[PDB]
């Protein structure tokens, strides 16, 4: 299922406009409708848009979506407290018998205090561990805001498929944020390839760091 | 005035069924097509699968191999059964009627959803490997990889307690494998990598298992 990709935080100060992406494939976004989802802790989602714009009765006007050739954005004007959530955008998917394919989801914060960029470092796989047969790769992410970060992982600059688990941001003393992410790899695949990336999105910044097992 | 309904055990047990059923009312079994979803605390949203109220399945590949979903048209229900289930399924679960054909007004509907955790009463012992610093020369890191425990707490002193000040340790993740691992890095200055020794002490109660690495670049 060729997932849609969404920004993994979007912000602003109350009452500003906020649009949210989403990048599809040609047989998801170029064949079918586009909805978007208000995702809330401990509830279902929230149905915001269906069918390019169109909302249900309840959904308040500062909300409104469009879909292009093969991208659809929302937008969030007039930015509320109450807004606070996470964004999905969900289409149909003419794959094999029919995929109902969702975004990576957006995280859309109020501004309690300046935006901090992510710092991150990378953890090759130990030596104890090539031998016990096994491989993981260490993505540390820590000291960024809004809570909400992309890691996505590259061998030979090319992405990878599976392997990959990664926390949820949370919340360290200093009101900033952290989270990890591990690459799980079999031997003969980490002495293979020339090297592998760690590649953090946040807010419009992308730090990436890559470790090789020469 | 369209309503769906979740319901079934809000608890359950590993290698058991997982189920849940959905009513609906004030609707037509045969006017959307009926679909489980599921968010894991954390993580995003899971579309699990869709069925037609004349048995045309269709299932996220994910997961195939364990779902059977189903459709009563007397009762007017249908039901999603997860066998196989690992702490990794303890997530939030929602009945929707998908529009697959953008054919109603009023688009997709949705029901109330209902966070279904699943209690193991088994235990594994964590694997810990070294995270080596590789010198750096200028306030450098080290840590310890705690990989592939079951139940949830494990704590990670550093030198018995000695080592406070630079110690943070990352949280740990649930793996689709149903098991946890976490990382707990100290940053200690690069002139004392040489001098100083550094062992990590990790503490897995549930399964009794203590284990010191000792961290040396």
């Amino acid at each position: 299922q060729p997932v849609l990709t969404q920004p993994p935080s979007a912000s602003g100060t109350p009452g500003q406009r906020v649009s949210i992406s989403c990048s599809g494939s040609r047989s998801n976004l170029g064949k079918n409708t586009v909805n978007w989802y208000q995702q809330l802790p401990g509830t279902a989602p929230k149905l915001l848009i269906y069918n390019h714009s169109r909302r249900p009765s309840g959904v308040p006007e500062r909300f409104s979506g469009s879909k292009s050739g093969t991208s659809a954005s929302l937008a969030i004007s007039g930015l509320q407290s109450e807004d606070e959530a996470d964004y999905f955008c969900a289409a149909w998917d003419d794959s094999l018998n029919g995929l109902y394919v969702f975004g990576t989801g957006t995280k859309v914060t109020v501004l309690r205090q300046p935006k901090a960029a992510p710092s991150v470092t990378l953890f090759p796989p130990s030596s104890e561990e090539l031998q016990a047969n096994k491989a993981t790769l260490v993505c540390l992410i820590s000291d960024f805001y809004p809570g909400a970060v992309t890691v996505a992982w590259k061998a030979d600059s090319s992405p990878v498929k599976a392997g990959v688990e990664t926390t949820t941001p949370s919340k360290q003393s200093n009101n900033k944020y952290a989270a990890s992410s591990y690459l799980s790899l079999t031997p003969e695949q980490w002495k293979s390839h020339r090297s592998y990336s760690c590649q953090v999105t946040h807010e419009g910044s992308t730090v990436e760091k890559t470790v090789a097992p020469t | 005035q369209v309503h769906l309904q979740e319901s079934g055990p809000g608890l359950v047990r590993p290698s058991e069924t997982l189920s849940l059923t959905c009513t609906v009312s004030d609707g037509s079994i045969s006017s959307y097509y009926w679909s489980w979803i599921r968010q894991p605390p954390g993580k995003g949203l899971e579309w699990i699968g869709s069925i037609y109220y004349t048995g045309s399945t269709n299932y996220n590949p994910s997961l195939k191999s364990r779902v059977t979903m189903s459709v009563d048209t007397s009762k007017n229900q249908f039901s999603l059964r997860l066998n196989s289930v690992t702490a990794a399924d303890t997530a939030m679960y929602y009945c929707a009627g998908l529009d697959r054909y953008s054919w109603n007004e009023g688009g997709d509907h949705w029901g109330q959803g209902i966070l279904v955790s699943v209690s193991s009463a088994s235990t594994k012992g964590p694997s810990v490997f070294p995270l080596a610093p590789s010198s750096k020369s200028t306030t450098a890191a080290l840590g310890c990889l705690v990989k592939d425990y079951f139940p949830e707490p494990v704590t990670v002193s550093w030198n018995s307690g000695a080592l406070t000040s630079g110690v943070h340790t990352f949280p740990a993740v649930l793996q689709s494998s149903g098991l946890y691992s976490l990382s707990s890095v100290v940053t200690v200055p690069s002139s004392s990598l040489g001098t100083q020794t550094y062992i990590c002490n990790v503490n897995h109660k549930p399964s009794n298992t203590k284990v010191d690495k000792k961290v040396e670049p």
